[PDB]
């Protein structure tokens, strides 16, 4: 019926990119760049946050089936965003995405688009659709972060701080392979869990069951803490590696 | 775009209705006969009828009634067309000049309504206060007959009884009263209402509802001496009037369904009744006068008088003369005698009026080698079935070959100097367990005969119970000589086998010429036939010999020879068979994208397929590959009745709504999709139901005929006997004739003031479109009949195009020559 | 696996013929070589390369893989033309969307005049359509192109909604700018004629009500060629748009611009007096001018007309027979 779009961390050692001699750090960097490119291009175009995420998810899934050495990331990214716009009903013309991509990319980077940027992108749409197995509907942590937050009752300022901090963590998780490891529902919980620890908030008190120390089990069933910690660790690692610090 | 021309070669002959009254003068008794779109007016004489006037209306005549409102010297005529155009007409004569006056007119169509099952019904009050119309289920429309209602404005009264069978205005009521039979889940009932023009609604009726026969068909309004109504059914006749109820159930009427009634005696003592087998009965109202001075109905009696043609309408004239208006056979004038003849009959035929009847099929064949061509038509049904040989000679010469059974298909085989004709006769289950024919007919009077011995369906194991009295069809192939038209041979097909298709041709390398018949096994239980036979016959030395049989899984609706191969349509499938050296049919290629492949036509390696509901598909045989290819389809949905190929690009179709359309290949190779789309370029409401298209022309060809502007010749036969002709035009000739039509329509006065453009507009219950690509030749040919002042008025400011002179002014004499040349194509 | 769409080739289907022309491509009837199941194949051509894969097809793929209902057409898979080897750029072959073949479409049955609908037949039909619409409306998807041609019917009496090319999600909390002119004029609601642009799911209801009346009359209720003429026809039957019946009508862009000849009174019950009372009440509510007062899909299912209809008894309609030829 529907395809499986989630892998185990150990499996990422065997992507086409890895097996063509690309080392783990480089593929990670290539993904951070492609994601941040999709995010920046669409943000310049004024695109909804779901549209950016959908393009990023297409992008991440794509390179589970292909190698970065044979498919330029910035072309793939532009193609993903182009399709995402049509899927999420926030369409953009391919020429405008190229225009924005050129504004944001240097001369070396834009060389990936070759002599005819639009053609390279439009041609790729065929492979993208076949690669993502025409499974176009994608759910994102954002909707669950809001759906679950709406069930919290308490100080508006204390919660709203939780939501925004978690929202920032969601935007940051788009540069990682978490989208390929855990369903969006778990991600939304993980970012709520992380923000709570950082803000020293005890979320259970706001839940309908205030003695249920496992506050997430009422939103997402069958999630061990280890999963949430694994997700938190990866998100925090991104901040430790970068010069940026936790939003707080 | 495509340009075509359509003319009538023979006007409709079937009688759709007939009434008697004082229409032309308050003194003379007139018989008005209605044929589809044609009104014939006669004056009754002691010998017969004197014709006085014939008008054509731009509409199909559905209602025709004569009424005389207080203050009028003579009867007025009400007519309602099937397109809901209503009008009141008056006959006016000034010396030698006869004209028909339109006193009132309008369109009574409702925006929202469901057309009734039993069709449009129109009745007029005995006091001529209002016209009752039953157009839609659950609604009764009233046109009040006031002097000021020149537009025939009307209102609807809500009617609780949704399924009405028949309704009539009653005599002898204090207020306008309607008596009608209706059907609901509990059976059929008779009920009455009063119509109040002041309140514009129904009031309680004079007498209560009564439960009536399940198949109560007709309501007869009895006149003032008796009052009340008579209800005719299948087995019983009943009289109703308040507390009075009489019912007679003679066994004779049960045998055949009674379809038409008329009043002989103005007081209501005697009524005439006719049934589908042609028997004519006299219904007698036996009077009993009480000492009170009042008159009551004592009893009802039915007496058989004799046999007439199957009659759509009967009307008593005077003396013993009755006009038998027949839609399935020839109409008649018959005299009723007081004394029976030596055979026991009181009916003796006086005159016979030719009715080409339903033209199920026809072929054009040159019997005398003159090059003129003759049209042999399968005409009539049941006892009226006949073969009609028609030739041009200024009137058409028609010869009739009586068959006394229903003819279905005809095809000519020159090698054998004979015709092959498919026919069916009605037999009835009898006490022997078999069936007995009601009368001898062509299939039983053949010189030599044969009965099918095929064992293909012999295994059966499917029970089909038979009840005594039930009807069955028995199908035959008739071999008929082309000179004597004598039935030489008749082959009876299997029990429950219907013959649907017939061809005469040679196949493959076989030098023998065969009759080939496609059949279907028809059982009442099945929705669609699932068994069938393709049979190859050889007529040799006075005997028909079966050469081969091919079993199919469906009905062989249509067959046509295809370059030495046999092209047959079996239900959805369209199949091509090869004829092997072993004299057996061998399948080659099939096409399945059809719902019901009813009709087939071929030109070269191209095939035109007609579907029950998907219009037409252009197929092609690809010899390099040995299979079919879909060239182009008409995606617009149409119910087909007949199709024909005009040329390699234009295709002609006939709809069940009495419309004609012409499809063409879009001739644009830009996209393959454009080529695959057949664009309807011609739309035209013919007003007739076309069953057969046939290439050919009856006009004699001496090789000297001035080459007419029209090119091509397709004849078609219709259900009402009308024969028409379709031909193509050049763009220049079309524009000239089309511009002329628009000029003629402003000049010519229409009966009922019906707009010509509306009449010819494509019309389905769902859609109405303006006509396109068709020239109404009957309108063009009327230019020669309008007065000289009108002729010159028409030609004013008329310019020519694309000719020897780009722009040229036309004169009335110039057009007289052009139209006269157009009248020479038929 | 069954989920890896876009790879299997169209070779696996034997093409029977072209059953219609679709909006993004032509639609073919085909038979699966492996199973023998009849399918309807819809062709999507990206060769134009103006905007790539058509969004209309993207909508249908996105939505129909989410919607699973007896009265909603199922997309079985997506197959492709033999693609070029090693040359992905050169390949211009188009993909085909696979569906189940339905024996007829309502426009074809009604147009031929061959189909006859009894009350019970109309009950089974409308109940299936409204159940499908309720499922879709509960999922917050709007069809936006309800027409007799988009109702496919199997000879078994099963109804399925079919063309989801214009379908989009509806957000009650966030009003969004939408395509004003979505439904075909004959089935378009009065609100869109006046150009709401922020339409409710009730636009689909109005269309289905128009179908309800067309099944009784066998003729489309409101047939016009111009948007103003349609408002006139609707106004004569349903009443002229006025603030009393449509308080917010004054906010609609074209209310002052597009006026009917008169302020007509409502005549629906009078002109449809032949319709059964249980159904006439459904028509009155479905054909309500004010979208906020127009009944919902669930409400129609909970009507005297359709509530007690049992879907087990499909009661197949009187479909063309051999005798009708
Ligand atoms: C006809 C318009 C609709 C638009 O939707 N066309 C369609 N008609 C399907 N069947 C009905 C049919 C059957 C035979 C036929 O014959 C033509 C010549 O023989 C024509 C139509 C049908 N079945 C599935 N689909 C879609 C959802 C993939 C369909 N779309």
């Amino acid at each position: 019926t529907k395809p499986c779009w989630y892998w185990d961390k150990k499996d990422l050692a065997h992507t086409p990119s890895q097996l063509e001699g690309l080392d783990p750090a480089t593929e990670a960097r290539y993904r951070r760049e492609g994601a941040r490119f999709i995010f920046d291009v669409g943000t310049r175009l004024g695109l909804h946050y779901d549209t950016l995420a959908t393009g990023i998810i297409y992008f991440h899934r794509f390179y589970m089936f292909h190698s970065f050495k044979q498919f330029p990331r910035y072309v793939t990214g532009a193609c993903c965003l182009f399709l995402a716009g049509k899927v999420e009903e926030t369409p953009k013309k391919c020429k405008d995405i190229i225009k924005t991509a050129r504004s944001l990319l240097n001369d070396v980077q834009f060389g990936q688009f070759g002599d005819d940027p639009k053609e390279e992108v439009m041609v790729l749409e065929r492979i993208l659709l076949q690669t993502i197995k025409f499974d176009l509907q994608v759910e994102h942590p954002y909707q669950f972060l809001l759906k679950y937050a709406k069930q919290l009752k308490g100080d508006k300022n204390k919660i709203q701080k939780l939501v925004q901090m978690a929202w920032t963590f969601v935007n940051d998780s788009l540069c990682t392979t978490l989208s390929l490891q855990w369903e969006p529902e778990i991600i939304a919980v993980a970012v709520m869990y992380l923000a709570g620890r950082l803000c020293k908030f005890e979320i259970q008190e706001w839940t309908s069951k205030p003695m249920y120390r496992r506050w997430w089990e009422q939103f997402v069933q069958d999630v061990p803490v280890d999963v949430l910690e694994d997700i938190c660790h990866q998100i925090l690692d991104l901040y430790s590696q970068g010069k940026q610090q936790m939003p707080h | 775009m495509s340009y075509n021309y359509v003319v009538t070669a023979q006007k409709p002959t079937a009688v759709n209705g007939c009434v008697t009254g004082h229409f032309t003068s308050a003194e003379d008794l007139n018989l008005l006969i209605a044929k589809n779109t044609r009104l014939e007016i006669y004056v009754v004489t002691a010998e017969g009828l004197r014709p006085v006037k014939e008008v054509g209306m731009y509409g199909k005549i559905a209602v025709m009634e004569l009424f005389r409102p207080k203050g009028e010297s003579k009867d007025l005529l009400f007519i309602l067309t099937a397109k809901y155009n209503a009008c009141i007409l008056e006959y006016k004569q000034s010396g030698e000049s006869i004209d028909i006056i339109t006193r009132a007119h309008g369109n009574v169509q409702d925006r929202i309504g469901r057309p009734s099952e039993t069709g449009i019904i129109g009745i007029i009050d005995p006091e001529c206060r209002m016209i009752g119309l039953r157009l839609y289920d659950g609604l009764f429309k009233v046109i009040p007959l006031d002097r000021d209602n020149k537009e025939l404005k009307a209102f609807n009264i809500r009617l609780e009884e949704l399924h009405v069978i028949d309704v009539k205005f009653l005599y002898g009521c204090q207020a306008p009263t309607i008596c009608f039979v209706y059907q609901d889940p509990q059976g059929r009932h008779v009920k009455t209402y009063e119509v109040s023009l002041r309140e514009k609604e129904f009031n309680k009726g004079p007498w209560k509802q009564e439960n009536v026969e399940a198949e109560a068909s007709m309501v007869i309004a009895v006149p003032e001496p008796f009052g009340g109504a008579i209800i005719i059914g299948q087995e019983s006749i009943t009289y109703h009037n308040g507390d009075k109820y009489l019912a007679i159930a003679p066994p004779i009427i049960k045998q055949s369904t009674i379809v038409c009634h008329n009043r002989v005696d103005p007081n209501g003592s005697r009524y005439l009744l006719g049934d589908m087998e042609g028997r004519l009965f006299m219904l007698l109202l036996e009077k009993e006068e009480q000492m009170d001075g009042t008159v009551t109905l004592k009893d009802l009696r039915v007496e058989l008088l004799g046999e007439t043609s199957i009659a759509e309408c009967l009307t008593y004239l005077d003396n013993g003369v009755v006009f038998v208006g027949s839609r399935l056979g020839d109409s008649q004038l018959v005299k009723l005698n007081v004394d029976s003849n030596e055979q026991g009959s009181y009916v003796v035929a006086m005159e016979t009026f030719t009715n080409l009847g339903p033209i199920v099929d026809m072929c054009v064949v040159d019997l005398e080698r003159q090059g003129q061509g003759q049209l042999v038509t399968c005409s009539g049904a049941f006892k009226e079935g006949s073969l009609r040989i028609i030739r041009n000679g200024q009137k058409l010469h028609i010869r009739t070959v009586p068959l006394y059974e229903s003819p279905r298909k005809i095809c000519y085989q020159e090698v054998s100097q004979c015709f092959g004709v498919l026919s069916s006769r009605i037999e009835v289950q009898d006490t022997s367990g078999g069936t007995t024919a009601l009368r001898p007919s062509a299939s039983t009077q053949a010189l030599s005969s044969s009965v099918s011995s095929s064992k293909l369906f012999s295994s059966s194991t499917a029970p089909h119970e038979t009840s005594f009295g039930e009807e069955v069809e028995v199908h035959n192939l008739l071999i008929i000589d082309q000179h004597t038209f004598e039935v030489l041979h008749a082959h009876q097909f299997l029990q429950n086998e219907y013959a649907l298709s017939l061809v005469s041709c040679k196949l493959g390398k076989d030098p023998n010429t065969y009759f080939i018949v496609g059949t279907a096994m028809v059982y009442p239980e099945e929705a669609e036939p699932k068994q069938g036979r393709i049979v190859v016959f050889q007529y040799s030395d006075g005997k028909l010999q079966t050469v081969a049989e091919k079993e199919v899984k469906g009905a062989v609706y249509s067959m046509v020879e295809f370059n030495g191969k046999l092209l047959a349509s079996i239900n959805s499938t369209v199949r091509l068979y090869e004829w092997t050296t072993e004299k057996e049919l061998r399948t080659e290629c099939n096409h399945y994208n059809n719902i019901m492949a009813l009709y087939l036509k071929t030109k070269g390696d191209f095939i035109l397929v007609g579907d029950l509901m998907r219009s037409v598909l252009l197929l092609a045989y690809k010899p390099m590959e040995g299979n079919f290819e879909e060239i182009a389809r008409d995606f617009n949905p149409n119910w087909m009745s007949a199709v024909e190929i005009l040329d390699d690009d234009n295709f002609l179709g006939a709809e069940n709504a009495f419309n004609l359309f012409v499809c063409q290949k879009d001739s644009a190779a830009t996209t393959d999709e454009e080529r695959q789309h057949l664009q309807e370029v011609g739309l035209f409401h013919l007003g007739e139901f076309v069953n057969v298209f046939c290439h050919g022309s009856l006009v004699m060809q001496n090789l000297g005929e001035t080459s007419t502007p029209t090119q091509g010749s397709v004849l078609f036969g219709t259900v009402n006997g009308m024969i028409g002709l379709v031909t193509s035009l050049s763009e220049s000739w079309y524009n000239l004739l089309l511009d002329m039509q628009n000029r003629l329509n402003k000049v010519i006065k229409s009966v009922g003031k019906i707009e010509h453009s509306f009449w010819r507009s494509f019309h389905t219950e769902r859609k109405t479109e303006p006509a396109t690509g068709f020239i109404d030749g009957d309108l063009i040919e009327s230019f020669l009949d309008i007065s000289r002042p009108k002729m010159q008025e028409v030609v004013a400011n008329l310019q020519y195009d694309d000719g020897s002179g780009m722009k040229r002014e036309a004169t009335a004499d110039d057009l007289i020559k052009v139209v006269e040349e157009l009248t020479r194509i038929h | 696996t069954e989920s890896d769409w876009g790879k299997r080739c169209v070779d696996k289907f034997d093409i029977i013929g072209i059953i219609g022309e679709g909006t993004y491509g032509q639609v073919y009837k085909a038979k699966d070589k492996d199973t023998g199941e009849l399918v309807a194949l819809k062709k999507v051509r990206l060769d134009n390369e103006k905007e790539g894969f058509p969004i209309t097809a993207i909508r249908e793929i996105k939505i129909l893989r989410q919607l699973i209902h007896r009265s909603v057409v199922n997309m079985k898979e997506i197959v492709t033309d033999k693609q070029d080897a090693l040359d992905f750029k050169k390949d211009k072959g188009a993909f085909y969307l696979v569906f189940e073949y339905m024996d007829h479409d309502l426009m074809g049955l009604l147009e031929s005049g061959l189909v006859h609908f009894s009350e019970d037949h109309i009950k089974s039909f409308m109940k299936q359509l409204m159940e499908g619409l309720e499922y879709c409306h509960k999922k917050n998807f709007l069809h936006r192109d309800i027409k007799c041609s988009n109702i496919l019917l199997n000879n078994s009496g099963q109804i399925k909604l079919a063309d989801f090319g214009l379908a989009r999600l509806y957000n009650s909390e966030e009003s969004r700018p939408y395509t004003n002119k979505v439904i075909t004029l004959w089935y378009r609601p009065p609100e869109l004629l006046l150009g709401e642009e922020r339409y409710t799911p009730a636009i689909d209801v109005w269309s289905c009500g128009c179908i309800l009346g067309e099944l009784f009359t066998k003729k489309p209720i409101f047939q016009a060629n111009l948007e103003l003429a349609q408002l006139e026809l609707i106004s004569r039957l349903c009443g002229s748009p006025c603030p009393a019946v449509w308080p917010d009508v004054i906010r609609l862009p074209y209310f002052n611009t597009m006026k009917p000849k008169k302020q007509y009174r409502r005549r629906l019950r009078e002109e449809f007096s032949f319709i059964p009372s249980a159904a006439l009440d459904l028509l009155d509510h479905m054909l309500t001018l004010d979208p906020s007062k127009r009944c919902t899909a669930e409400q129609t299912l909970q009507s005297d007309f359709l509530k007690d209809v049992e879907l087990s008894k499909m009661a197949p309609p009187d479909l063309p027979h051999w005798q009708d030829c």
